[PDB]
């Protein structure tokens, strides 16, 4: 973009202008500056740039103390790679527990094709209504301050394919949230549902969050059987056939 | 949650009044012609009905709790009015005017009755679909698929103004507010998660913070198109509107880290308003021009030249096939159809073969009043070819009838039909690279 | 006398309704575009308001 | 470019300030100076004036204590009294007519620009007609340079009419209002 809107010209001298490595110098600059807060202002002035090596000629640095969290003084915060996990299933089957991409996609348009109808439910603003494709690929695209999900997932001949999902959504005040998971048929009684649970409650917890809500319905057994293993309050609508699920994290 | 106020059961105006020089008057009239359909609740001891309902003197005497209060009354007596709201028990309510201050308080007593307030110095909300108009303006609107949301009250009536005025149908339509409570990153979920709107536009001013609304911006941004304008750009503009100056290039930034797109004037934002609803999105970036005259198709090159567009190459059957049409067409080696004194139905000719092939993503016709080819007979025609063609769901169209006196009836049979039409050239070009950056 | 006519100060409509093809509901707009400067009540137990305007269920619920 | 340069002629770019050019070269009387005087009822349009004006090195104007005075008392609660750019939000057609008496008094800028967006206060056509009468019987009209912005497209064909009837420069938006005037500018 700078080069083609002719702020920095690419032909200055009698050679021209390598990219790469320009882009990896300026890579190291972000990871310096993230890395280290105590730096207020940074100054290259001038960088000599010959062909394919990149120099500095006078640098200054302008720093302060002290520094809060880090974090909270960024726009854009990055991918938490230390969440991933590798599980052994009942059955000793393997398979890896991580955050959500956006490149799942593909591979979560299929997984909702196999799925009971009955578990498709959920309630957004004191209605009811089921996941569509929509739903999915918003939940593709997150932020991982204020909502999660977890994917279960299985590699075969060099292609991923889904299990399991959940997925948590906070409030602002930070004193709420509310869940849900999705299971695919043919497996079910192999524990794969209580860990997701379990994952999203230590999640949710650690972020420091009051207590979890959610919904079902009250033919489905498995889940209230599964609240109730967890022996969390489980609540039943009259006339409306919904069951309401509090999960109080202290 | 902002469920009692984008789709209330219950109004209750406070400050209605029977004197036409009133905003309670204006909000009245303007609630009782939408469709709503709930009841309408005026709060005034000086009449017994307005506008042929009954009135009650105050807040304590009505027979139940609202779920939206609008305030017409004056700024003085706010802060008495909100705490007998929170004594009954109302969720949300709109303000009309503050004077600059007890913005503390105001928060303070929100806070402790649980309440949500559209900011002071709000013009109002609109929604058609619910025939809800709460709202100060004198315009009326449809409804269709954009929303819109916008900042100043200046800045919303003057927005309002030329929207009514380009008379396009809106989703919702807000006008925020000092921002107060509620504010942009909030509204921008649940926009997003609604189905009647197609596209956001936004006008902005001045922000809070920024990283809830990069935040939100891009967690929206995947579901439809989302566009900008912003103004704040030199000191006279910056201290007029009481901005501060020194952060422009970073807005550049974080619009692109977003995913949205930035317009410059207002001139383009028409252009913007026939875009978002009337046209399908693209496939590709090739386009295809015909015209019956020289000099307009070349006012278009040179702009798509300044913004580096593709053009499209024919297949030798499609030229071969559109050879014998007509003589003395040389243009039959070049993307752009060429005539002089052409009729409409050599538009037919041209438009049933070209529609046939697989050779571009978009069409762009051109039309310079004449004597052979009148402007409504070409644009009935052209319409008609597009309705009975079985291809014409894979292709972009673009209409340009350049005669301002004589191509009013022919315009207003193409948006009827709901096909994008521009005034000039290279006013098309714009809004087809715009859409190519968009996607 | 004729002044509880050809002058009223509140007008009650008995059968007001939201359906285009009733006589009530023409009664209704034709009574709210007029300029009225008293109260209209519409009684009715089939809706909650008609046109905007809060309904009664009964003759007797009346205030 | 150089050879139209040397000649002493002037370029437009497209077509679209084409249509400004003929609106600008008829109905428009030439200048004696550079300096450019803004009203209007609302704060955005004026801004997005400004910025256009700023980006070809234009010219405002400065207002003298004794204006600045008689302005003051014609109705309170208007800061815009201390800037080139009168501002309302609800004003009505009092409130133009009091502004355009007294500023055509002064001799304090070379060009008057005039903005409305419509509102209940004041309807489009009656504001036309009163800001014609107005200009039709001062004695310094003469003197000055007139432009109007009407930007209300469904309900400002009748007064567009009525402007044009009366020989006076009118354009669909703002900062084609700016375009124009610098374009004449830097022609003289």
């Amino acid at each position: 973009q700078g080069i083609k809107s002719k702020k920095i010209r690419a032909r200055s001298a009698l050679r021209p202008l390598d990219v790469a490595g320009l882009s990896q110098l300026l890579v190291q600059v972000s990871n310096l500056i993230v890395d280290c807060p105590e730096i207020q202002r940074l100054d290259i002035h001038p960088l000599l740039a010959s062909g394919s090596e990149f120099t500095a000629l006078d640098v200054t640095l302008d720093i302060s103390p002290f520094e809060g969290d880090n974090e909270s003084r960024l726009a854009v915060r990055p991918y938490p790679h230390q969440l991933e996990e590798w599980v052994e299933l009942k059955n000793g089957e393997r398979c890896l527990f991580r955050p959500i991409l956006p490149e799942d996609e593909p591979q979560l348009q299929q997984f909702i094709s196999r799925v009971t109808k009955e578990d498709l439910y959920y309630r957004y603003f004191s209605e009811i209504n089921e996941f569509t494709h929509e739903d999915l690929a918003n939940m593709t695209q997150i932020d991982y301050d204020r909502e999660m999900a977890f994917v279960a997932v299985r590699r075969i001949d060099q292609t991923e394919e889904i299990l399991g999902v959940t997925r948590a959504i906070s409030d602002p005040d930070n004193i709420d949230a509310e869940f849900a998971v999705l299971v695919r048929s043919d497996l079910k009684g192999l524990g794969l549902g209580r860990r997701l649970m379990e994952k999203l409650i230590t999640y949710t917890r650690d972020h420091g969050l009051q207590r979890l809500n959610g919904i079902t319905m009250p033919n489905n057994r498995g889940m209230v059987a599964l609240a109730r293993k967890l022996g969390f309050n489980v609540d039943i609508q009259l006339e409306e056939g919904i069951v309401g699920l509090t999960l109080n994290l202290a | 949650g902002l469920e009692a106020l984008l789709r209330p059961k219950s109004i209750a105006v406070i400050g209605a009044s029977m004197k036409p020089n009133r905003a309670g008057y204006l909000m009245m009239r303007n609630l009782l012609a939408g469709g709503f359909n709930g009841p309408v609740l005026p709060v005034t001891p000086a009449w017994k009905a307005v506008l042929g309902v009954l009135a009650w003197p105050d807040i304590a005497s009505l027979p139940f709790t609202p779920d939206l209060a609008v305030l017409c009354t004056n700024a003085s007596r706010n802060l008495a009015l909100l705490e007998e709201l929170g004594e009954k028990g109302c969720k949300t309510c709109i303000i009309l005017s503050a004077p600059a201050s007890q913005h503390e308080d105001l928060r303070a007593c929100a806070l402790r009755h649980n309440m949500r307030l559209l900011g002071p110095n709000s013009l109002g909300l609109l929604a058609p679909w619910q025939g809800l108009n709460a709202s100060f303006s004198p315009v009326p609107i449809k409804r269709g698929k954009l929303a819109f949301i916008s900042q100043s009250a200046a800045v919303s009536n003057t927005i309002l103004d030329w929207a009514q005025q380009r008379k396009m149908g809106f989703s919702y339509f807000i006008a925020l507010g000092d921002s107060l409570d509620i504010d942009v990153d909030e509204l921008l979920d649940y926009l997003a998660r609604d189905s009647k709107t197609s596209a956001i536009l936004l006008y902005l001013e001045q922000l809070s913070d920024a990283r809830r609304f990069v935040s939100a911006a891009r967690s929206a941004s995947r579901n439809k198109p989302i566009l900008v304008i912003k103004s704040g750009r030199s000191p006279a503009a910056q201290r007029l509107l009481n901005t501060t100056a020194g952060m422009d290039p970073a807005w550049d930034a974080a619009i692109q880290r977003a995913g949205l797109l930035r317009v410059q004037d207002t001139h383009e934002l028409f252009s913007a308003v026939e875009t978002l609803s009337h046209m399908r999105p693209l496939r590709g970036d090739r386009l295809m021009i015909i015209s019956n005259g020289a000099a307009p198709a070349a006012l278009a090159l040179d702009a798509l030249w300044s913004r580096n567009g593709k053009l499209a190459t024919l297949s030798e059957a499609t030229c071969q096939k559109l050879r014998d049409a007509l003589p003395e067409h040389v243009a039959i080696s070049n993307p752009l159809d060429l005539r002089d004194d052409a009729s409409s139905e050599h538009y037919i000719k041209t438009l049933d073969i070209l529609l046939h092939s697989q050779d571009f993503d978009a069409l762009m016709v051109i039309h310079s009043p004449s004597a052979a080819a009148p402007a409504t007979e070409s644009a009935q025609v052209l319409i008609e070819a597009v309705k009975h063609h079985p291809r014409s769901k894979y292709v972009s169209l673009l209409t340009n009838w350049c005669g301002e006196h004589s191509s009013q009836e022919a315009r207003r049979l193409f948006s009827e039909a709901g096909l994008p039409t521009y005034r000039t050239p290279e006013g098309t070009i714009t809004a087809f690279m715009h859409m190519v950056e968009y996607r």
